[PDB]
């Protein structure tokens, strides 16, 4: 049973099966969002999304939380914006304190704790967003997907939104083919999205370990591959 | 990130700074009958030559708590102090008891004071305004 | 009525919302084992990672809470990580206040009292996790304490947790020099109870020694499995 | 949000529902009992365990509140544990720190009852789902035994029992109690009552028993202050309990 | 011949179960007649039809509207179903509604049994008629607080409560074609009872199986029409 | 829409205040009559008589009430505290309008949160301003509305006693003597005795339970 | 398709499906319960008038006080839940006196009614009050900036400049007849007689100096409330217009 | 129907993830009157059709000014418009007092976005239910931001909000190629805006009382034209 | 707010708040039903048309523009004794039910609609119905030849009773054109947007035969100066 009538109209309620139906409904909110994927390279990570009076150089979906770490979310715009800004605050405070880029697992932890805290009290609702974030790191590169429950894990690839199932299937076939260079992963991300395009990547070899947008020549080459 | 309470003196003073005890006839002066402090004679200007310790001992625990929250913000991030504070405010705001002086049994657990005594515990220390109704009005802000 | 949404008594005298918080602890299918040697404590957990895309490096339900205390959590990872941060801050505060390393059972008592808070305040939900603390105490030696969402806790000679915990517990009752032998013993009994020949990545293992708590790396679990397969 | 409505309220019958349901939770709890002798008090209970792998030595159902006062409970163990912590703290703060001596049993019982009652007024908490038997000695009131219920009502008893066996235990005590019992007679009657009340294995490791008696200077931990008084509360070891059971 | 009668009860579970029944078996059911809305809240709406696109239950050309209260009949089974789209204006007029709507219908079609379908909000059990509450469902019957209806084992009810069922069965006991009463009750909660009503109908059919449940197309508007906006 | 103070009815009523006025309608009846020179107020076997419903708030101003007795006693205590607080902060005794305004403000204040019950009491405030001799009579209501009246009645029988006063009072031939005010008051009460007479310069007398007026009016 | 209860109107924060805060609508209905007030602006002055509704003949009409001074050149007529009107008038008076104290300058009537509406906002974000006020204020005054001007303050926290406005019961008819009969050249005397005529149109009891009172703003004289003698004289002159 | 259960607060999602209570605040904009905004590269223009409650009443002030560089347009709830305008102007001021720098328009918009998001997630308040158009000119040139009370902000060349904004927005979508080039000739941009707002009219025409205009640019601080000043553009 | 009140569980929504007829609940007796008397002296046959509306719609019928003559009242009894006037103008009869969710339990409106329709089915004039529904998303035209209501949409309240008796019941086949504006609020307190008001006048003036410009302007006055339907919307929204 997916509805859970009588245990759903308030946050923090456990149903008799121990399910928090408000959390399942916030997950179901993610299933409506723009299909978005991330791919983990040998050297880095790449993110891609499926997405007239808008100023086009200002209409951007992938959010750089820090030069160290890139972020893409799906679900509720304002919840995504809020979580992104909270993460950017946490990254900036970590950097001010410890004079180093925030380790991707520490950032992930801080975000998971912030989201999870919104599951504890009836006076707040879970975030209606699932976020894929990742970047190059002192220990390599990490890709995380943070569900609205606050559950998070590292991934070799992740997809969210309405197309998430087919994206997951194709990204899993891709992983089965490469048990990737930044170039190849960019091409495959473009393909998976095609299966407007916008891409960004972070790799030690090809972005000096910073997060950067994939734009211009390489974007057109990825579209040609797709 | 303080050990000794630093911010410990009022920067601004006014006859109206003390709310809930204002004259209804002239909403600019204290109500010296409702104050029950022994007249106006405890005029606010007499808050002078305070004991050097008092301004630090009153708010020592508050300063320790603020340092603890700061440490949790630095190490664990904004989530942990937020959670702690939300729990604490839930406890404080749901425990209403106009007759008991005693601290809440759960407040002590959250503060980790289950096995701690202080002099504020040992020494927990009126014709007008002592009534249960005055406490109701303070708590609801009537 | 309200007894369904908040942790008040039902006419039966039951806190349904706490019993339902117990059922949340089995929503993950992981099960786990803890055992005591003479001078070490070992905790075995399953690591179910069938999803090709999921990175098993990150998927751990065993948390290092202190130099000498570790705990494994059964139940959803967000609440497990919350409990972990809470216990870790409490162990550090205890060390700061009392000048000696927090005993495992005092940390268990603290976390159980917090769970009692969550079972008694109307507006705080119970946390929905079962915590098993493992340590080698300097007075009591190796010891295991497990804490429930109800805020019950008791010490154990060994434990199992999760959907099949009865099978492991009964195997341990059937049963009842170095920590590597104890790890191999616990793994062998997990295999015998559950019927699954584990891959090197089907398991995660934590060891508390006299000096420290540590988690095994995949190459250490690999060599333990090899040493098992020698027999 | 400045207010929270009272969770405990009167029903049209005039009965406070949450108090009735806490007393029902008490009725559901495992049997515990206590007995005043002329020269002591017994308190005893079953160490029900969820597994044989649990360490019974950690199932401290009986706990010292003062060297002269001890408590046992039936019902929600976490509530009992928090109440014990608070009762110890209040025994020190309210009394030992003021008068330099431990409270009499009557006043510590009154303090516990006050703590339990206020959970019945609050709109933030449910009442505690436990009743406590508190046994103690006072220099003036002598040996005393009180039963505190979830309402925070308390009464002095000669003997009583609470939990599942409560009614049958109270009848066995009422037929077997007399005003001349010695502490060894009270211990024997307690053990026989619990043998009749316990379910399944009855042994010195499934039971625990404490007494209030004479001072035990071998439990005082220091020598040379001759006016200073060893604890009167003493938990019996499972060895000693088994040696009783062989009677 | 048999009748089912959906009460306007918590979660609307009876009415939702009737919509399930009619739209799942829509080849077997047809509309017969309106019944007098006199005691009901007035209601006018379009013709509902199965979301699978099968033939509509309404068959006329110029019936552009649907009544607050309507009767459907299963041609194969001698089986009738009232659909009630609105509550009574007054619970006291429940007596008048029974006496002036139901009995003249039961007689007009010599109906031999009426199935009263109900849902009880567990919080409203001030009488204490709930027993073995682990049972989600209850079946009472009668053949030609009060103990007039006989409840089966595995029913959550020991006795009838002083509610719309007692009123109905009282004013039924107080036409000769009628031979037995059935009272199906679901222990229920507020919310989207679509699935809960599907499961209630399943349990009724257990205690003519449905090969596939189909929603009415009207239920497709139950959450509005679209998101249609720039905020996911 | 009945179950909070915060909720307007769709027709703009706040039913929770009308239910407090219905609570007033159940309280024991209190009557007040202004003269030209005075204001008159009026309203088991084993009761201990030695240990009146008319309560002096200050030497010059008097408060009667109807409704819940305990609420009335709390509001009387607050009115007394305010009277003495004014007399301390300012040298002048309170105006009777100032006192009734304060009382109505307190009653309103207990209406400004859904977490507190409003006082289910209506008060009849009678007296004279210091150094003044215009008689003033006021009513306060659970809403914290207040009004000035030549005569009023509140509580169980206020309907009939008010309909009596509406014809036996004359707005332009008011009773011009203390005995005439007491007569009119007792008559109004006899439609359904305790009487208090307040006079200028802080002169107040509970009228001795003089049955003479009762006998005279029964003869009439 | 079923009829079910919709609770969107039972809470101040709750939007209706189409985005209405229905508790503000019901606050305006509570104002429609209130007794009538009439205001007419003119190039010579602003006139205010109110229905002094009386529960009983024993009520002292001389103490109903439906029109109050806020400042020397600003007055206000109430309708609705008088307790809330008292709170708003005390706020407005405090604002006016404070503006005088701090700026050596009487408040602009627009700034005053802005402050009053800023108060009425505080059922939501600037919370102070459990509910919106059940009172509309009709604020009339004179200032050197804009002269004679009349404002209506709703409990929604919005104010409009009006030439003439009716509030309270009968305000639909009174407003329709003000719209028919108001014109820019209207002199103050005939504006007073128009106010009286509209009151006689909408008052169900016979218009009387004991059940109505009039007021005007005039820069030579500030705010004033007419005595019963002049009100009766004006009512006689109105009956002479008949 | 079932929407009735899951729409009581901003804190319950429905079984479909809708969060109806925010949707209702976004519908609250459709009750507002139409306003248009557009910009070239050098100038930005707002146009608004004001309304009045009755023929005896003045028209309500629909456009405001944060400072001499940026300004704002309102549609929707007047109380929330008041709140947000006071907030945006208290931020513009604090920025100037502490740093002596004109607050960047984009930053001001992000500050509004943040403020608006909070009410979407706590139980007690409600979403602001008001849309805002922000225009300004700074070092980065002319800006136009549309704010939606969901807490969404977009920088646009032109837009419309209010009851029939769809007409004006469709017209602008046909003509953006023309107005963005209108640099140094602001009169033609104002007239283009008044043309755009001449669509979406219903039973009404633009008049010096009901129409309001404002403009800002490189050579032009934020100025509002209303009344007889608008007759140049009608 | 830091917490939601524990006591504020959702109140069940299958029950409506309609006003109960007998405070003596559990009557176990067949209750009386509102008796209605239509004014029998009315020469209804002399009117070609009848306009049936809820009094919310009165701003659509500007008295001074129409010369809306007053006519005899319809009476009811049940004692509650509610009654409301008839009107007529321009060879057209008019009914304005004072609908009220709190006072007039809809059984009264049901019986009044029975009395009206049963009086008016004979010598049948053309029926125009103007009313409200909260379930329709936009203004709808409805007539015997076409139901424009989408399957989720429906009409209820007294105008629903009128439509019910027009469609099916003790009378049948009475041709009508029905116009419903989208509304919100309880019966008797509905609010309408200015878009609804504008479309509603711009349509009903065409059906009812008025000079569109002057009729529109007069209706705009009747809407704006005050009305039940405009409510706060002149001040609540910019």
């Amino acid at each position: 049973t997916s509805i859970g009538t009588g245990y759903d109209l308030s946050n923090s309620v456990f149903s008799p099966d121990g399910r928090n139906f408000q959390v399942e409904y916030a997950v179901k909110a993610v299933e409506n969002g723009t299909t978005s994927i991330g791919i983990k390279c040998n050297d880095g990570v790449v993110f891609a999304v499926e997405k007239k009076l808008l100023v086009p150089q200002k209409n951007v979906k992938i959010q750089v939380v820090d030069r160290h770490i890139g972020c893409v979310y799906s679900g509720l715009i304002p919840d995504g914006r809020h979580l992104v800004n909270r993460g950017r605050e946490e990254a900036a405070s970590f950097k001010k304190l410890y004079k180093t880029p925030i380790p991707i697992p520490a950032f992930a932890d801080r975000l998971g704790q912030y989201v999870q805290a919104h599951t504890l009290y009836n006076s707040v609702r879970p975030f209606g967003v699932s976020t894929i974030f990742g970047g190059v790191d002192k220990n390599g590169a990490h890709l995380y997907m943070l569900e609205p429950s606050g559950s998070y894990w590292g991934y070799k690839g992740a997809a969210t939104g309405k197309g998430r199932q087919s994206a997951k299937a194709e990204l899993e076939k891709l992983v089965d083919h490469h048990p990737l260079s930044a170039r190849e992963a960019v091409k495959q991300a473009a393909k998976i999205i095609y299966l407007e395009l916008e891409i960004s990547w972070c790799s030690l070899s090809e972005t000096n370990g910073l997060h950067k947008f994939v734009k211009g020549d390489l974007l057109q080459e990825a579209i040609d591959f797709a | 990130m303080n050990i000794v309470p630093q911010d410990t003196f009022k920067s601004q003073v006014s006859t109206d700074q003390d709310k809930s005890v204002l004259s209804s006839a002239v909403p600019s002066l204290p109500d010296t009958l409702r104050q029950q402090e022994g007249g106006a004679v405890p005029l606010s200007t007499q808050l002078n030559d305070r004991h050097p310790l008092e301004s630090t001992l009153k708010n020592w625990e508050t300063t320790q708590r603020q340092r603890q929250m700061e440490q949790y913000r630095q190490i664990f991030g904004i989530a942990e102090p937020m959670k702690r504070t939300m729990e604490m405010e839930i406890v404080n705001r749901t425990d209403f008891n106009p007759l008991s002086t005693n601290g809440s049994i759960h407040r002590d657990i959250l503060l980790n004071k289950e096995c701690s005594i202080d002099w504020e515990d040992v020494y927990p220390g009126t014709m007008v305004g002592d009534d249960v109704h005055s406490k109701i009005e303070k708590q609801l802000g009537i | 009525g309200y007894d369904r949404h908040i942790t008040i008594f039902s006419p039966e005298g039951r806190l349904y919302q706490v019993e339902y918080a117990f059922k949340a602890t089995n929503q993950t299918n992981i099960n786990s084992l803890a055992v005591r040697g003479k001078d070490c404590t070992v905790v075995i957990s399953q690591k179910k990672v069938p999803d090709k895309l999921l990175d098993p490096t990150t998927v751990s339900y065993i948390f290092c809470i202190s130099r000498t205390i570790g705990m494994v959590v059964n139940g959803p990872i967000p609440d497990a990580r919350n409990a972990a941060l809470r216990a870790k801050a409490e162990a550090a505060e205890f060390r700061y206040k009392y000048g000696y390393d927090m005993p495992c059972d005092v940390l268990a008592k603290r976390m159980a009292n917090l769970s009692q808070i969550y079972t008694q305040r109307a507006y705080m939900r119970p946390l929905g996790v079962i915590l098993t603390f493992v340590s080698v105490d300097e007075e009591l030696g190796p010891s295991i304490y497990k804490t429930d969402p109800a805020g019950y806790y008791v010490g154990y000679k060994a434990t199992a947790t999760g959907p099949k915990q009865q099978e492991i517990t009964t195997n341990l009752e059937n049963h009842f020099e170095s920590w590597e032998k104890v790890v191999e013993f616990a793994i062998t009994h997990m295999i015998d109870a559950l019927g699954t020949e584990f891959s090197k990545n089907d398991l995660e293992v934590g060891v508390a020694t006299k000096d420290k708590f540590f988690t095994l790396s995949a190459e250490n679990i690999e060599e333990r499995l090899v040493a098992i397969a020698e027999q | 949000d400045r207010y929270s409505f009272s969770l405990t309220t009167f029903s049209p019958s005039g009965k406070l529902g949450q108090i009735d349901y806490a007393l029902t939770a008490v009725k559901q709890g495992v049997t515990s009992l206590g007995i005043k002798a002329t020269n002591g008090v017994v308190i005893a209970t079953e160490k029900k365990s969820s597994s044989p792998l649990a360490m019974s030595e950690t199932l401290s159902k009986v706990s010292l509140l003062t060297p002269d006062i001890g408590a046992v409970y039936s019902g929600m163990g976490p509530d009992y544990r928090v109440l014990v912590d608070k009762s110890r703290k209040v025994a020190h703060t309210s009394y030992k720190r003021i008068y330099g001596e431990y409270p009499p049993t009557k006043l510590l019982v009154s303090e516990v009852a006050k703590i339990m009652q206020e959970a019945t007024q609050s709109g933030g908490v449910r009442p505690f789902g436990v009743s406590l038997l508190i046994a103690g000695h006072d220099e003036f009131n002598g040996f005393s035994l009180y039963q505190v219920d979830p309402s925070g009502s308390y009464f002095p008893w000669k003997a009583t029992a609470i939990g599942k066996g409560s009614v049958a235990a109270k009848t066995f005590l009422e037929k077997r109690w007399n005003d001349e019992l010695e502490l060894e007679d009270a211990i024997h009657i307690a053990l026989l009552t619990l043998k009749e009340s316990v379910e399944g294995e009855f042994n010195g490791d499934t039971i625990e028993l404490a007494i209030i008696g004479d001072e035990n200077p071998d439990l005082l931990g220091y020598t040379g202050i001759p006016t200073d008084k060893g604890p009167r509360f003493r938990k019996l070891t499972s060895q000693e309990i088994n040696d009783r059971l062989e009677a | 011949s048999c009748l089912v009668l959906p009460l306007v009860s918590v979660g609307n579970i009876p009415q939702l179960s009737i919509d399930w029944l009619l739209n799942s078996q829509a080849n077997e059911w047809e509309y017969l007649e309106a019944l007098d809305s006199k005691y009901l809240v007035e209601f006018v709406g379009p013709l509902d039809r199965p979301e699978d696109g099968s033939d509509s239950l309404y068959k006329d050309a110029d019936m552009k509207y649907s009544s607050a209260l309507e009767v459907f009949y299963n041609k194969k089974r001698g089986l009738f179903a009232i659909q009630q789209r609105t509550p009574l204006v007054s619970v006291n007029y429940l007596n008048n509604f029974i006496v002036e709507i139901i009995l003249p219908f039961l007689s007009k079609y010599n109906i031999s049994e009426i199935c009263i379908w109900d849902s009880l909000y567990a919080m409203e059990d001030e009488n204490g008629v709930i027993v073995r509450p682990q049972e989600v469902y209850s079946l009472g019957e009668f053949y030609f607080v009060n103990n007039w209806l006989h409840f089966t084992p595995t029913s959550f009810q020991d006795k009838i409560s002083v509610d719309q069922p007692i009123f109905k069965i009282l004013f039924q006991i107080l036409p000769k074609a009628l031979r037995s009463i059935k009272y199906c009750s679901c222990l229920a909660n507020e919310g989207d009872n679509s699935l809960d009503s599907q499961q209630f109908l399943q349990w009724i059919i257990s205690q003519p199986p449905i090969v596939k449940f189909v929603r009415p197309i009207s239920w497709q508007g139950a959450y509005g029409m679209a998101d249609a906006r720039d905020k996911f | 829409y009945d179950r909070a103070l915060s909720i307007f009815s769709p027709d703009g009523h706040i039913f929770q205040v009308e239910y407090a006025l219905e609570a007033v309608k159940r309280g024991t009846c209190a009557v007040g009559v202004k003269g030209k020179n005075c204001v008159v107020l009026g309203c088991l076997k084993l009761q201990d008589t030695r240990i009146s419903k008319v309560s002096k708030i200050d030497s010059h101003v008097v408060l009667s009430f109807s409704g819940l007795n305990a609420d009335s006693r709390i509001l009387i205590e607050k009115a007394r505290v305010e009277a003495q607080s004014h007399r301390l902060t300012l040298e002048d005794p309170v105006t009777v309008e100032y006192l009734t305004r304060y009382v109505a403000g307190v009653q309103q204040r207990y209406t400004q949160s859904g977490g507190v019950r409003p006082f289910g009491v209506s008060t009849l405030i009678a007296g004279f301003d210091p150094r003044d001799d215009e008689p003033k009579l006021y009513q306060t209501e659970p809403s914290g509305i207040y009004s000035s009246w030549s005569a009023q009645t509140i509580g169980r029988n206020s309907k009939t006693v008010r309909e009596f006063l509406e014809k036996n009072y004359d707005r332009k031939e008011p009773p011009a003597t203390v005995e005439e005010c007491v007569k009119l008051t007792v008559r109004s009460l006899l439609e359904v005795i305790e009487i208090t007479v307040v006079k200028p310069d802080s002169d107040i007398v509970a009228l001795s339970s003089e049955e003479i007026n009762q006998y005279v009016t029964q003869i009439e | 398709m079923f009829l079910t209860r919709s609770e969107y109107d039972r809470g101040v924060s709750t939007f209706s499906p189409e985005g209405r805060l229905f508790q503000v609508e019901y606050s305006l209905e509570a104002i429609k319960l209130g007794s009538t007030a009439i205001g007419i602006a003119t190039k010579e002055g602003v006139v205010l008038g109110v229905e002094k509704r009386a529960t009983s003949p024993l009520l002292e009409s001389d103490s109903i006080e439906k029109i109050v001074e806020i400042d020397r050149h600003i007055g206000c007529a109430m309708s609705g839940l008088t307790a809330d009107a008292r709170s708003m008038i005390e706020h407005a008076r405090t604002a006016a006196v404070t503006h005088n104290l701090y700026y050596d300058e009487d408040i602009n009537v627009e700034s005053l009614t802005q402050s009053v509406c800023d108060l009425a906002l505080r059922f939501g974000e600037g919370r102070l009050m459990s509910r919106p006020f059940g009172v509309a204020l009709l604020i009339a005054g004179h200032d050197a900036d804009d002269g004679y001007q009349l404002f209506h303050a709703e409990p929604s926290g919005t104010f409009y400049r009006y030439n003439a406005k009716a509030i309270g019961s009968g305000s639909e008819g009174a407003q329709a007849e003000l719209l028919n009969e108001w014109h820019s050249s209207l002199t103050l005397k005939e504006a007073e007689l128009l106010v009286l005529k509209i009151l006689k149109q909408v008052m169900e009891e016979k218009l009387d100096e004991n059940n109505a009172q009039l007021s005007c703003i005039t820069k030579q004289d500030g705010f004033k409330i007419y005595d019963n003698e002049k009100t009766a004289e004006l009512i006689k002159e109105l009956k002479e217009k008949e | 129907m079932f929407r009735n259960n899951y729409d009581g607060d901003t804190v319950t999602f429905s079984p479909t993830g809708r969060l109806f209570q925010v949707e209702y605040a976004l519908e609250a904009i459709k009750q507002g009157s139409v306003t248009v905004g557009l910009r070239s590269n050098t100038h930005a223009v707002l146009v608004a059709l004001k309304r009045n409650a009755d023929e005896l009443s003045s028209y309500q002030k629909k456009i405001i000014k944060c400072d001499e560089h940026m300004g704002l347009s309102l549609a929707g709830l007047a109380p929330d418009a008041r709140v947000l305008s006071n907030y945006l102007r208290q931020q513009c001021n604090y920025s100037s007092l502490v740093f002596n720098r004109k607050l960047a328009v984009e930053r001001a918009g992000h500050l509004l976005c943040d403020k608006a998001q909070k009410n979407t997630q706590s139980y007690g308040g409600r979403p602001y239910g008001v849309g805002l158009l922000i225009i300004g000119y700074d070092k980065s040139g002319a800006h136009l931001l549309e704010f939606q009370p969901s807490g969404n902000v977009t920088e646009l060349y032109g837009t419309a909000i209010g009851a029939r904004s769809q007409g004006a927005k469709t017209y602008l979508e046909r003509t953006l190629d023309t107005f963005i080039k209108i640099d140094g000739n602001p009169d033609e941009l104002i007239k283009a805006g008044v043309e755009a707002i001449s669509q979406s009219l219903r039973d009404e025409s633009l008049t010096v009382d009901n129409l309001s205009i404002a403009i800002v640019g490189k050579d032009t601080p934020f100025t509002i034209y209303d009344g007889e000043a608008v007759a140049k553009y009608i | 707010m830091l917490f939601k009140q524990w006591n504020d569980l959702p109140e069940p929504k299958h029950l409506l708040d309609l006003p109960e007829i007998s405070k003596n609940l559990q009557s176990l007796e067949v209750c009386p039903v509102p008796k209605v008397e239509f004014p029998q002296d009315l020469d209804v046959p002399q009117y070609s048309t009848a306009v049936i509306t809820t009094k919310i719609m009165n701003p659509l019928f500007p008295k001074n523009l129409l010369q809306l003559t007053s006519i005899g009242e319809i009476k009811t009894t049940l004692v509650y004794g509610f009654s409301f006037p008839i009107y007529s103008f321009g060879k057209t009869l008019l009914f304005s039910m004072e609908e009220n969710f709190i006072s007039i339990s809809p059984i009264f409106g049901n019986m009044i609609s029975r009395s009206i329709i049963s009086q008016l089915a004979q010598f049948s004039p053309d029926i125009i119905v103007i009313g409200t529904s909260d379930k329709i998303a936009s203004m709808k035209v409805m007539t015997e030849n076409e139901c424009t209501l989408q399957p989720p949409e429906f009409i209820t309240g007294f105008i629903g009773s009128v439509l019910t008796q027009l469609i099916v019941g003790p009378s049948k086949g009475l041709k009508f054109k029905c116009l419903v504006a989208p509304s919100e609020g309880p019966n008797g307190f509905e609010k309408l947007s200015l878009s609804d008001m504008g479309s509603l006048v711009d349509l009903c003036g065409q059906w009812l035969g008025f000079e569109p410009s002057r009729y529109s302007e007069e209706c705009y006055r009747l809407w704006r100066c005050d009305s039940a339907a405009i409510g706060a919307q002149s001040g609540l929204y910019i």
